[PDB]
DNA sequence: TGGATCTGGCCTG
DNA sequence: CAGGCCAGATCCA
DNA sequence: TGGATCTGGCCTG
DNA sequence: CAGGCCAGATCCA
DNA sequence: GGCTGTATCACTGTG
DNA sequence: CACAGTGATGCAAAT
DNA sequence: CACAGTGATACAGCC
DNA sequence: ATTTGCATCACTGTG
């Protein structure tokens, strides 16, 4: 006899869903006789417990413009937006959670691995002490979703996802505190916990706002107060630190006042030009905040030094509007990745035609320096040709062998070596900020990483002229001038990157497409509670039990 | 009653509903972008001009001392008379209401060239709250002119916010505010004939009277087939207001008022019912001391427009109106919404 | 117990990966302690039965050009075409089942079936008549499959499927013939059984037929056979009889000789050209076939009158190639509803704007028209627009509440009439051809279909003038000419449709990344071993284990 | 030796390896397109035109009395001199081989526009079995004219063939053929001096002797630098063929040749192994009874022709060689095939 | 002859 | 393949 | 002024 | 949205 | 001897 | 008249 | 240095 | 006084 528990956790692994869980039911016990599995109302039964809204809690002081009730689940994302004909249209749909009860359904579930933690860490186990909590959260603007027919608004074709992870947890005792709690698989799709789904386009800022500030309200509120939870027979308290990181460039524009991706000010993080970034390229630090966008939106709309258009953007810094979500300056290393990988293909592409001889070129020459590069690589490396460069392509392309091959078409040595040497260079500057803890694994890396960031830039800014005078990308900025102080504010990068906020995104298709309700009106609760369920930490325990 | 389509140029996704045109000298202007102001435009004011029926949406420049303003987008317009705007209340792009007046005269014009002036006007006394889809109107009485605000939809106040219903949005008070341009004060009065809220109505000006009529009340979820005229007077003392309830109003929300002859205004578009959208259109008729609605021609509607159920609009100035209705494309992008001129 | 063909029942027919499958097991056996599901090697050992090559089967006389091994099972495609440089290239893979295995292996996963419906008649279950096979062949190609990367030739991004599905087995009892197996669901996935997986192109000629030549090659050589299998304890022999309806438009005539899909001739079972097929519209009868059609291409090549290109064109009636696979002269039911609705959706909107009054009209009225009929459908049917237009927005598309919707949008009351009763007549129409036993399901409306064809070719000369004279559609000139004679030849279409195959290319998809290996040289195979082992009676009646 | 690039209009999916071009009075023609022939050009050839630059493929109609002859991929091709042009053999697009010879010759021609005439012939007594990759030659002893014929790759026998096997080819027997062209008859001739089986090979023609050099055999997967001179004479009585091996040739496959002077050739293309990609090009001087092979120069390839697998190509006529590079945009089409133009001084 | 007006290039997606 | 910003070639009153 | 040459429309996908 | 055929508007020697 | 378990191989997919 | 899902909800039947 | 598959194959382990 | 089974609702997905 198997227990509802198991049977959910199963059916919730292994990927299965009701009709299918149930037509395996009824044909195991029709069959065996006795009834191991369980029926689907028993399941379900037993999925309360995890949803949030389940457990009683207790603010302490009690949180500003949110409702004390603690039995609440999936609400409607809207926040009674008004719909009636003589306001802003309405297109969107979305549901979520309320914040602090997500918080707590997953404290409540990581409950036995923060026991466990404090067993093996050689302290107490009833200890109640002020339990900090870091929490990252990571937004993401979907495509190329569907809309389905039936009633409901002109809901557009792309969709945005919500959602945070709990990376660490640390108690005080004496005047240090231990560090109790890790994510092994911090960029796994089964630490990032929905939060909100919404379908709306995220150019549209209107509707984008309108969903979204009632989250960031609830986290200004939770932001300063203390957060009482029964915990295995004795009450324990808990702080919150919040940290977003798993925005990708245009979303930290876009939601911190900036401009569009191209500008002149290049980096989220320095207010420094592109041509600036080009003449110097490696001596920075790190000047933009929150609250310094909004002084700076503040003092555009003011314009109290009465200046023209472009002296106020030179004061102003480019912020020519109002922020409304709090992201900490950081860098996505999957983007980076991509971004990084692409500029080398284009390098590689202008080294195969020797564009330093030949300044001037058609579009058909170009077009066959993209033909002949795309067949060699083929031919090498077995990679296809990709409209839209992927981040495998970005690590099958970041290899000794792929420069080989590139140099197998270039006809001059001088070439061959400066690409070479330039490869090298970024293949040891790279796991400094891709690995999940870089002061461990790779201490000689990161001890060398600033030489190795002069080195390239100054192997940029002489060998390849023609490409990097005047004009660079604010990747290269940032991974030649930011990383290093990043690394000593945080302690990783990687660790805080979109990995698992894509490989949510990638399930949130295959929930919609297997195990949701076919209705506009239903699918996305569906998918938000199936997605829960799946990141739950109690129902994958049961799928690794073979090892106790 | 002339309907004719006009085209729009690579700014067609920059319209939304809720917009503002600005006239000066018969020059019609735009304003109430989507998005917060780009690169293209950092003022956000556009050069709304109409030739051969198709939109061009050059940008206009600010002054040294202009102060830039967010995009608006359901504010309380005015024309003040030497002739400025005034704009007060609306809603930004991240959704928080304003409760700030914002003054927009042409500082300088060159060969089709106009720089604008936007100052930033403070008030104290009895300050309105946040709010939008409001009316402003300017009054002259005995050699004095002093604006005169109603009541519209705001947010739930501070203390009584809960973020599951956070965009949840109420009727403002029915208090009559007199805000006083030239000193930036406000006195507010409470009105007996003034029981129940009203929001997204029409404001008729005169000389020393202002026509308050149509407008939805979201306490009752009703459109009052009402028709108010406020008096006020200005003696050395303090002002006095006094409300006047006339027979003979229409139900509408959200028309759009232009002039066509002197003291002759018309009234069209709007919605009578949820479903329910406004085909008819009224001829008010003004005069010393009477009012009088008439209703005219429907002029010929298109089928889209007739099978629509949204369509915003703004005036002109010299009797035309700017409506449009929303398209079905939407993915196919740029043609997400179909324009449409009216002659009066 | 769970033994391990019911474990592999369930692990096929409830979607599960090998990988999730061996989740399932460990973890059930650590918590239960006992062995409840089987272990993947013994699924394996299972699986092996059901796949092609372990049964023995004779044929007498023996295949032509065939093999006599009876323990064959995956092999490649390519069929031992040379990939040298010297010659042109190949850039396909393409993995497929000796066909005459395929059907023993098919035969005998409903062999109890078998012998239940023979019971069911009243017959004996040791009778070893000869058995009469009728076996439904589709191919389908598929588009937007992408390329895996490693090693291999440049393969393009498209697929070409090939299956086939039994669907009537009869004995010859006394003087009459009984029928014995009955395919209760034609159109199902769970009985289109796949043959060949070519990753292709079906625009390239050259390397699909180099493909798909074995396969004819050994239904040629199958055709004038018969075949001896040891069914349930007593020897039996089978005869077939192969039906190529499971193909569209567009492949049977880029197959069988025709050129093009639009072109002046337009029907692919008659003669007829388009000007007098828009003139008459009612009376037809069907002409061509294959033999007829390589007659054709041979009086084509040889050109014996001597005559000029025009003339010899007029007298080979669009003829300008060699046939190479045998295709039934019937209508594919999916795709010509979904063109007869298209044809209708855009007549919508070409009414919308009174062209009957207006003859011309510009680029931004039919935009215009096409917006406000997209919007207004959006309003009261809650559709959005597509596109390319599918079979259930057909069916959504086609009721009378269309007309009544559209209707709003039209201000002309003789147009309502017009475009209500063109409604009613192919509403009429729809169940005859859309019906897999219409004998039995709407003989009413199988009466009258001739009069209904008179009616809707009268209101499409009459009403709507302004578009049907000098040329009619492919599917409009079938319906009202083809479709009694098509139904008295075979009995029906919808079961003789490509739902099956549309349903066995879903499948396809989502086994080529849910379950089947990656990597570009081994996953064919393995695509077609689950889809093989997916649509088996013998795994599926697990599933139905209530009495 | 100067490689210049040529550029395709809205045909360029329209041509393939194994292509055939012709030459009748300073025009080249194109044969062996894709795909059966489509409503825009029924007879299946083309008129191939390179002007600046720019390949226009235009249609050509043939005569009333003409044959509408399947597009070969890997024909035979002859010019006999009242120009003609012969092929046997090749590939269908539906893939089978035919035994059947095609004559081609221009029936009527005014501005800008000419009328082909394709003659169809039976072959008696022994006629060789399908094949395709072999050469054709017709020699001039005694007055008398007369065709050669060699062995290629074929399908296996009708008795030996199964559907496992079913695209698998092995190469013909050595055996040579003269065909006489006006009477439409053949004659099997067994040279000891001929073993192993060859396809894709080059032949040269001369007064009363073929030079067949170069090749691959597929037995035994080599590709032979062998040269076999075979002369034949035509007195009263029945023809004799005497083939005598020679030293010095070369070995290359599915190479190309061009018609540079008069009693000069040059041989450019081909494969000396699978991986092996022929960069060298080899000079044929002609003679009376001596053949001396010689190397010149190599022209200035192109990285996209030295980093490829393959390329094919047929001889203009005019001293000329069209050859084409494949591409790997496929999925984007348009330029699925890279083309170029050879000059042999 | 000096601002308008497209226009290609480049940056992130 | 879209969207936005910027340097560059026309260009017209 | 009578065939070349694009070009939009229509058929199946 | 891509391919193929056909009737129609230019158009050029 | 025979059943069971686990590493290995070149890849995918959301970006 | 394609057919097998998709899951929450509700009521009838079984223990 | 993203991480959880994905299925066949072969060798190690245990009774 | 529970637990279990099956219909119902408007949809999808390969076309
Ligand atoms: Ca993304
Ligand atoms: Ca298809
Ligand atoms: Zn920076
Ligand atoms: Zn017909």
């Amino acid at each position: 006899g198997l227990q509802p528990a198991v049977c959910l956790a199963i059916r919730v692994n292994t990927f299965l869903s009701c009709s299918q869980y149930h037509k395996m039911y009824r044909t195991v016990k029709a069959i065996t006789g006795r009834q191991i599995f369980q029926p689907l109302h028993a399941l379900r039964n037993a999925e309360k417990v995890l949803l949030p809204g389940y457990h009683p809690f207790e603010w302490q002081p009690p949180l500003k413009n949110v409702s004390s009730r603690t039995d609440v689940g999936i609400i409607d994302g809207l926040s009674g937006l008004a719909s009636s004909v003589d306001e802003y249209p309405v297109d969107t749909i979305a549901k979520r959670f309320r914040y602090d009860s997500a918080l707590v359904s997953a404290l409540m579930d990581m409950e036995e691995d923060i026991l466990e933690g404090m067993r093996s860490q050689d302290l107490d186990d009833y200890l109640n002490g002020p339990f900090t909590v870091v929490v990252k959260e990571s937004c993401d603007g979907m495509g190329d979703v569907s809309e389905k027919h039936g009633s409901g608004p002109a809901v557009p074709e792309k969709a945005v996802r919500f959602s945070f992870t709990v990376m660490r947890i640390t108690i005080e005792h004496g005047s240090q505190n231990v560090k109790v709690f890790e994510e092994p698989k911090p960029n796994s799709e089964l630490c990032c916990k929905p939060l909100c789904l919404m379908l709306a386009d995220e150019s549209d800022h209107e509707t984008l706002t309108a969903i979204l500030s009632p989250l960031i309200a609830e986290r200004e509120a939770m932001k300063s107060s203390e957060l009482t939870l029964e915990m295995g027979g004795i009450p324990r308290t808990f702080k919150f630190i919040f940290r977003g990181t798993g925005y990708d460039e245009k979303l930290v524009r876009e939601v911190e006042g900036l401009e569009a991706s191209g500008s002149v000010y290049i980096c989220t993080l320095c207010d420094t030009t592109r041509l600036e970034a080009s003449q110097n390229l490696v001596f920075h630090s790190i000047t933009r905040s929150h609250a310094e966008n909004l002084q700076r939106y503040e003092v555009w709309r003011s314009n109290p030094y009465h200046e023209s258009v472009e002296e106020l953007r030179d004061r102003v810094k480019g912020v020519s509007a109002k922020p409304f979500i709090e992201t900490v300056p950081s860098i996505d290393a999957l983007h980076c990745d991509i971004g990084n990988a692409a500029e080398f293909y284009k390098i590689f592409q202008l080294e195969i035609g020797e564009v330093y001889k030949h300044p001037n070129a058609s579009k058909e020459e170009r077009k066959r320096w993209q033909a002949t590069l795309d067949k060699h690589l083929r031919k090498r490396m077995n990679l296809k040709p990709i409209m839209r460069m992927n981040g495998n392509f970005a690590r099958k392309l970041m290899t000794q062998e792929t420069v080989d091959a590139v140099c197998e078409l270039i006809p001059s040595e001088e070439r061959h070596e400066a690409l070479r040497e330039l490869m090298d260079l970024y293949l040891k500057m790279k796991p400094v900020w891709r690995s999940s803890c870089p002061a461990k694994e790779c201490p000689e890396s990161l001890c060398q990483y600033s030489f190795n960031s002069q080195r390239f830039a100054e192997l940029l800014s002489t060998k390849f002229k023609y490409r990097y005078e005047g004009k660079i990308t604010n990747y290269f900025h940032k991974t030649l001038a930011h990383v290093p102080e990043i690394i000593e504010r945080d302690g990783s990068i990687g660790a805080w990157a979109s990995e698992g906020n894509e490989s949510g995104n990638k399930l949130f298709r295959r929930f919609r497409k297997m195990n949701a309700r076919q209705s506009k009106c239903y699918e996305m609760e569906d998918v938000l509670k199936h997605h829960w369920l799946y990141t739950s930490k109690y129902l994958q325990k049961f799928m690794n039990a073979h090892n106790a | 009653m002339s309907l004719q389509m006009v085209t729009v140029g690579h700014n067609i996704a920059l319209i939304q509903p809720g917009f503002s045109l600005m006239n000066f000298d018969g020059q019609v202007f735009f304003f109430g972008q989507k998005g917060w102001p780009k690169r293209s435009c950092p003022t956000g004011v556009f050069h709304f001009d109409i030739k051969q029926n198709h939109l061009k949406l050059k940008p206009a420049i600010f002054s040294k001392d202009s102060c830039y303003l967010p995009p608006l987008r359901y504010p309380a317009t005015c024309s003040y008379k030497k002739h400025q705007y005034i704009i007060h209340g609306g809603k930004t792009p991240n959704n928080e209401l304003s409760d700030k007046i914002y003054i927009m005269s042409v500082a300088c014009k060159n060969n089709k060239k106009v720089t604008f002036r936007c100052t930033e006007k403070d008030l104290v006394g009895d300050v309105p709250e946040p709010r939008y889809g409001h009316s402003i109107d300017v009054v002259y009485s005995r050699g004095k002119s002093m604006g005169v605000l109603f009541g519209g939809r705001s947010y739930m106040p501070s203390t009584q916010r809960t973020t599951e219903k956070w965009n949840s949005v109420a009727d403002c008070l029915p208090h009559v505010f007199l805000i006083d341009f030239e000193f930036g004060c406000a006195t507010s009065y409470i009105l007996p004939e003034l029981q129940d809220g009203l929001s997204f109505h029409v404001s008729i000006a005169r000389n020393d009277t202002v026509y308050i009529l149509g407008g939805h009340s979201l306490a009752s979820n009703i459109r009052p087939a009402n028709l108010y005229r406020i008096r006020v007077d200005l003696p050395l003392g303090t002002p006095a207001v006094n409300c006047t309830v006339l027979p003979g109003g229409i139900s509408v929300s959200s028309a759009i008022l232009t002039q066509t002859n002197n003291d002759e205004f018309v009234i069209v578009g709007g919605y009578q019912l949820e479903n329910q959208k406004r085909m008819v259109c009224s001829l008010v008729s003004l005069g010393d001391n009477t009012i009088e609605i008439s209703e005219m021609e429907t002029p010929d509607w298109t089928s889209d427009i007739k099978h629509s159920k949204i369509w915003f609009g703004s005036n002109m100035g010299n009797g035309t109106i700017f409506l449009g209705i929303p398209g079905d494309n939407k993915q196919a992008m740029s043609e997400a919404f179909y324009f449409y001129t009216l002659r009066c």
